[PDB]
């Protein structure tokens, strides 16, 4: 999830926008 | 530079990036 | 939660939401 | 600049995307 994308990870704008809403 | 966004600093960067969208929580 | 971008914290906004495009500095 | 309006005071993303490049 959010959490292994872009805190584990590094995540892009569009992965995060995806999470949005 | 941390690039990760973990904890309150990933809530801030969908705050800015979601703007009238909102987001979960 | 800080919704203010500071320091390293405002390069890693720049990072994220600028991404290809690059910027300064 | 960016300082103020970003750091000081608080951006949106339209903001932020105007200091890319």
């Amino acid at each position: 999830g959010i959490v292994e994308q872009c805190c584990t990870s590094i995540c892009s704008l569009y992965q995060l926008e995806n999470y949005c809403n | 530079v941390n690039q990760h966004l973990c904890g309150s600093h990933l809530v801030e960067a969908l705050y800015l990036v979601c703007g009238e969208r909102g987001f979960f929580a």
